[PDB]
DNA sequence: TCAGGGTGGTATGGCCGTAGGCGAGCACAAGGCTGACTTTTCCTCCCCTTGTGCTGCCTTCTGGGGGGGGCCCAGCTCCTCCCCATGCCAGGGTCTTTTC
DNA sequence: GAAAAGACCCTGGCATGGGGAGGAGCTGGGCCCCCCCCAGAAGGCAGCACAAGGGGAGGAAAAGTCAGCCTTGTGCTCGCCTACGGCCATACCACCCTGA
């Protein structure tokens, strides 16, 4: 149960970066469950590639492709 | 109450660091991947790529949520706002 | 590259096209065009990312400068609209 | 596919003082290796649309103006027709 | 003054017809395409494919505009609801 | 001039399909501008494909390609 | 021999073979790729068609029209997500209204 | 054009219900789209691992990446069943 | 370690002949749709109040970040070769077009 | 949707280069542990400003009515464009060596 490691201060810093001025008291728990499904999708599309390449180490390239296939390209990691 | 929030907005908008602590993020990632395949190793760059993707996704979501609050004549962003943004986006 | 005045490798882009299985035959003008288009786009995205660097009193280009230049535009932003630039941050808004 | 050697040359012609950090070079590798697959994925299906088997400067021109915005495609195409013209000549 | 609207919704959601007149839509298509190429010709299926998609884009945009209106505790949709829906689906920020 | 062939009844019918109960009087011009932008964007790509195939007539598939190029794949026109 | 009966299929594994090869997807194409991608599409078709036939029988009809395919696709959650960018021509929308809108 | 096989599948599942000529011009587009999808994904899967061949492993991984949930589960099961029946 | 100069060829593509389908243009009703008007009811918008949840601040205590080191399974490379996929031709079985 | 004729490639058979599966060697980088320590999180409390309810007013959609118009279903024509065919011209691929 490491989903509580996305602490309220971290979720509030991420909110302040977007421009949010005041944050409700359910925003933290509601953002945890949003990030959880986002990671659950990407860390499945990356382990798919990893298993196909008959590897056991997830690579930045597996992650970059798993991200590209969801419409979110990422520049910098290869 | 709020001017300290505007200065906070400026500080974390001018900065490019990762706002989630790296070790808790890593443990969450390795807890999520355990459901898919156990004994799965990770690179350092792979986890950093995941954390760069997620912290930009969440920051981009918190901008649509703020629009969904300015729409309802509010400043406190709420789960109602997050669901409206995530439904208009197509995710929900 | 020397014949076409291109700082991008015409031979390499030819090899990439033939090995990339785009078609079974790549013409002699295809990689010359697609090593001036990529070269021009790179020059375009470097001009603004270096102007931003001059705006932050730095002699170096960083992902912050690249994201700043890409987003603070009209056509580059439209083209690179679903791209995450690592260590880029977001525009102060 | 590293374009790091060439991205550094073109900068030396436009900004003769500014450098690129290794983190911002690894981004431009992802950029050029991205618009390369973008252009030659549109110039690829265009051939199959025409039941054709050859990718040439006619299909590269179409793919460029089919993916690049407004004044970009008006310039990206402009540079290529200034290139293939010199290559053949 | 809200019952006729509720039966109109129940009528136009059950049907699948095209709610924009074919002749003025084809005129709009022909008048737009001219700025791209003069003396252009269309098939019947080209027009019927442009319309059949333009009448799904607008319906979806309206189902998102209505959601923004309900978010703002309202029933009358306004241009700002369309603007919010478009900004959040990314069509034009 | 032909944008007003998209009459107020037509936009209101489209809105009723979209479930809109009440419509403000300024929604009509907003929807007309929106439709014009959508049409301008798709027709540009369709005519570019037509010019590439050296034809003079815009085929249905020349529009299907301009539509699947925008992530709006259209089923029913071959 | 009928390779689309050797598999138990009804889609043409031979035509899928020739489409895989003509489409320029790889310099070589295996001997099981056509058979896998003629049972994926056969199953997907058998699923959408069964759902649309059910949607048509729910409307007291005996012929599937695009309305029923759109109803089946937009009523099933998996086909919703798969076909999320698809505009099914002459399909209409799902009959649904908000609860904040009724009297 | 997959009209005859779409008819065969339809007659096999729903033998009483028919299909219109425009509900058939959607199944053709459907099959043509979900072909060009799996085939492009398997092409990427072959190219990344530096292969020249596409097989029923790159097709399976493309199915697993494209189809969601129980769709992918059942499609993978059907594909494996068909390939293991053709091979036998 | 890979792109370039030279050879040969053959297939892909360029150019003219052609004929026929479909796309554009013209009248012509004439009923369904649209536009304008009027009444009026309901919805939007503003204002007030409060009470409550959010923020700001203060202190404490933790656990993440920064190193150092061991090791041990995993991913990359090299060479063999064998088994799989391809180029090519024969013949007909199946998919394509028309009619009711 | 079923019956009937046609034409286009499906499948088998044969010869063949090559692609990847396997065994072995290697090394490297990912996990695991250890220590520190200081900045960050968590909790508690004061206080404050913001969301949500209530109310009222007015103005702008909506519903019904009526008159005009114009889309469209139909018929007819002209012609041009485009898919097919035939011939042949040369562009690029496979291959042999080398130099950057």
């Amino acid at each position: 149960d490491n989903i509580q490691g996305i602490t309220k201060p971290a979720i509030r810093r991420l909110a302040r970066r977007g421009g949010v001025k005041r944050i409700s008291g359910l925003i933290y728990e509601e953002t945890r469950g949003v990030l959880k499904v986002f990671l659950e999708n990407v860390i499945r599309d990356a382990v798919t590639y990893t298993e196909h390449a008959k590897r056991k180490t997830v690579t930045a390239m597996d992650v970059v492709y798993a991200l590209k296939r969801q419409g979110r390209t990422l520049y910098g990691f290869g | 109450p709020g001017t300290v929030a505007l200065r906070e907005i400026r500080r974390y908008q001018k900065s490019t660091e990762l706002l989630i602590r790296k070790l808790p993020f890593q443990r969450l990632v390795r807890e999520i991947a355990q459901d898919f395949k156990t004994d799965l190793r990770f690179q350092s760059s792979a986890v950093m790529a995941l954390q760069e993707a997620s912290e930009a996704y969440l920051v981009g979501l918190f901008e649509d949520t703020n629009l969904c609050a300015i729409h309802a004549k509010r400043v406190t962003i709420m789960p109602k706002d997050i669901q409206l943004a995530r439904r208009i986006r197509g995710e929900r | 590259s020397s014949r076409a005045g291109l700082q991008f490798p015409v031979g390499r882009v030819h090899r990439l096209l033939r090995k990339g299985n785009y078609a079974e035959r790549v013409g002699a003008g295809a990689p010359v065009y697609m090593a001036a288009v990529l070269e021009y786009l790179t020059a375009e995205i470097l001009e603004l990312a270096g102007n931003a660097a001059r705006d932050n009193k730095k002699t170096r280009i960083i992902p912050r400068h690249l994201q700043l230049a890409i987003r603070n535009d009209e056509e580059l932003n439209k083209l690179l609209g679903k791209v995450t630039i690592a260590q880029g941050g977001v525009l102060p808004n | 596919e590293s374009y790091s050697v060439y991205v550094y040359k073109v900068l030396k012609q436009v900004h003769p003082d500014t450098g690129i950090s290794s983190k911002a070079m690894g981004i431009m590798n992802s950029f050029v290796n991205d618009i390369f697959e973008r252009i030659a994925g549109e110039a690829s299906r265009l051939a199959h649309y025409n039941k054709r088997s050859t990718i040439t400067s006619r299909e590269i021109q179409t793919a460029v103006r089919l993916l690049l915005p407004g004044e970009l495609a008006k310039h990206a195409v402009s540079e290529g027709t200034k290139a293939v013209t010199k290559y053949t000549s």
